[PDB]
């Protein structure tokens, strides 16, 4: 029974460390939307803007 | 002697001639370079910066 439980919390801080990195990676992405749109790309700027919201 | 201090001392003004204005161009080189510097840059930075923003 023990088994079950400990595959949940660990279900559960997976799906923390995820959300996590997912977090990380859209300040990245800002960051990186600002180098791009910086030449004046329309388009980069866009799937870059892009990932960063989902 | 004398004749030679003539000769080298001639020499010595034309030479000088062309230095100086070599001398101009070289520093007129430079200005024109950093000058296109900051036309681009500032360009480049004119186009994000356009005035309506």
């Amino acid at each position: 029974m023990e088994k079950h439980l400990f595959n949940l919390k660990f279900a559960a801080k997976e799906l923390s460390r995820s959300a996590k990195k997912c977090d990380k990676e859209e300040k990245a992405e800002k960051a990186k939307i600002e180098k791009a749109i910086q030449k004046g790309n329309m388009e980069v700027a866009r799937i870059h803007a892009e990932n960063a919201i989902r | 002697q004398k004749n030679q201090a003539v000769n080298f001392l001639r020499m010595s003004a034309r030479v000088d001639a062309v230095a100086a204005r070599v001398q101009t161009a070289v520093t007129m080189g430079k200005v024109t370079k950093s000058m296109a510097g900051v036309v681009k840059s500032m360009d480049a930075t004119l186009k994000t910066m356009n005035l309506e923003k």
